[PDB]
């Protein structure tokens, strides 16, 4: 199988430089045109640059020429995007893709992407808080519980429940940027009220950016 | 550049329905249009290249077409796993440009939200903040109205909502409103209520509690 992998993204200060990389397997990059396409969070797909590795010709989008450079090393079968003068508008997920060539001049192989977030703000790991049941009145039918994963930078965080065993009616919401520039999310789960207290509920929050890995056991209260 | 304009911007369609998404190029782009599918937190994938040819391994139910400068993707029988954002693209000129996307969601029967309200945790409260949270679980349609009332006084802009993508098991959505205040304001009021109003909700449900580590 034909794949494409990119790497090198991360939190970068405005005005810095970054080199993202894209490695092709299963095909020689020589034969093709390789593209770098980004997608800002929530927005559309935007094209950034093309290179033809053989004669080495390149083409840039206007928002990016000058400051970015796409290059390729055909012996290392890898390709690179040197990004300079980075702006907060360069926060996006970057994918490289192959234009087909042989019958299909559309982009058939796409990488998984790598997130570049351009900010002055510091990595901060989450405060994990419980969202306990029994808020005033205890027990009934289905009861919900969860974890509020507060104030962290950048993204992502991952939330698992009982170290990947409770997967059922588990709702990990979207992160919201707070007024502060810090994210927050909640992971909630619905369980029997019979199980509340026969069973423990822990949520496993991991923030790979700040090397935080929290476990917080959610158990019931009364008011 | 060449502007690709796509309509609709989003659509609900039930399973079994014929769906039709259109992109209209800004100029004759001839037949240099490819259509992409993008499943949440996943890369694009080619469905159709040069207006109308299917990519190898894509189900017979997708098809594309050209009429002048209008290009159409049609899914004859929408399956529940075609939940996605479809994008068109012209590759006729540099730059390649993309339509702004069409989010296809699955229509299903109106379910009411179950409503859970959750007071703030004591550890949070030490840090001098109280985040009251209101959960509306497994409902449809997506629209719902969550109003916060603190001692009957209905709150403005201290609330932020977040919604799950559509579930794929049962096509429902979930939603959390988070009221965040200072523990100094949290502690001068008593009843914190979350009034929910939904379509499958006969009458506005109210989930509430009385303040404190009581």
């Amino acid at each position: 199988e034909v794949q494409l992998v990119e790497s090198g993204g991360g939190l970068v200060q405005p005005g810095g430089s970054l080199r993202l990389s894209c490695a092709a397997s299963g095909f020689n990059i020589k034969d093709t045109y390789i593209h770098w396409v980004r997608q800002a969070p929530g927005k559309g797909l935007e094209w950034v640059a093309r290179i033809y590795p053989t004669n080495g010709y390149t083409r840039y989008a206007d928002s990016v020429k000058g400051r970015f450079t796409i290059s390729a090393d055909t012996s290392k079968n890898t390709l690179y995007l040197q990004m300079n003068s980075l702006r907060a508008e360069d926060t996006a997920v970057y994918y490289c893709s192959r234009w087909g060539g042989d019958g299909f001049y559309a982009m058939d192989v796409w990488g998984q992407g790598t997130l570049v977030t351009v900010s002055s703000a510091s990595t901060k790991g989450p405060s994990v808080f419980p969202l306990a049941p029994s808020s005033k009145s205890t027990s009934g039918g289905t009861a919900a519980l969860g974890c509020l994963v507060k104030d962290y930078f950048p993204e992502p965080v991952t939330v698992s429940w009982n170290s990947g065993a409770l997967t059922s009616g588990v709702h990990t919401f979207p992160a919201v940027l707070q007024s502060s520039g810090l994210y927050s999310l909640s992971s909630v789960v619905t369980v029997p009220s019979s199980s509340l207290g026969t069973q423990t509920y822990i949520c496993n929050v991991n923030h790979k950016p700040s090397n935080t890995k929290v476990d917080k056991k959610v158990e019931p209260k009364s008011c | 550049d060449i502007q690709m304009t796509q309509s609709p911007s989003s659509l609900s369609a039930s399973v079994g329905d014929r769906v039709t998404i259109t992109c209209r190029a800004s100029q004759d782009v001839n037949t240099a249009v490819a259509w992409y599918q993008q499943k949440p937190g996943k890369a694009p994938k080619l469905l159709i290249y040069s207006a109308s040819f299917l990519e190898s391994g894509v189900p017979s139910r997708f098809s594309g077409s050209r009429s002048g400068t209008d290009f159409t993707l049609t899914i004859s029988s929408l399956q529940p796993e075609d939940f996605a954002t479809y994008y068109c693209q012209q590759h006729y000129t540099t730059p390649p440009t993309f339509g702004q996307g069409t989010k296809v969601e699955i229509k299903r029967t109106v379910a009411a939200p179950s409503v859970f309200i959750f007071p703030p945790s004591d550890e949070q409260l030490k840090s001098g903040t109280a985040s009251v949270v209101c959960l509306l679980n497994n409902f449809y349609p997506r629209e719902a109205k969550v109003q916060w009332k603190v001692d009957n006084a209905l709150q403005s802009g201290n609330s932020q909502e977040s919604v799950t993508e559509q579930d794929s098991k049962d096509s429902t959505y979930s939603l959390s409103s988070t009221l965040t205040l200072s523990k100094a304001d949290y502690e001068k009021h008593k009843v914190y209520a979350c009034e929910v109003t939904h379509q499958g909700l006969s009458s506005p449900v109210t989930k509430s509690f009385n303040r404190g580590e009581c």
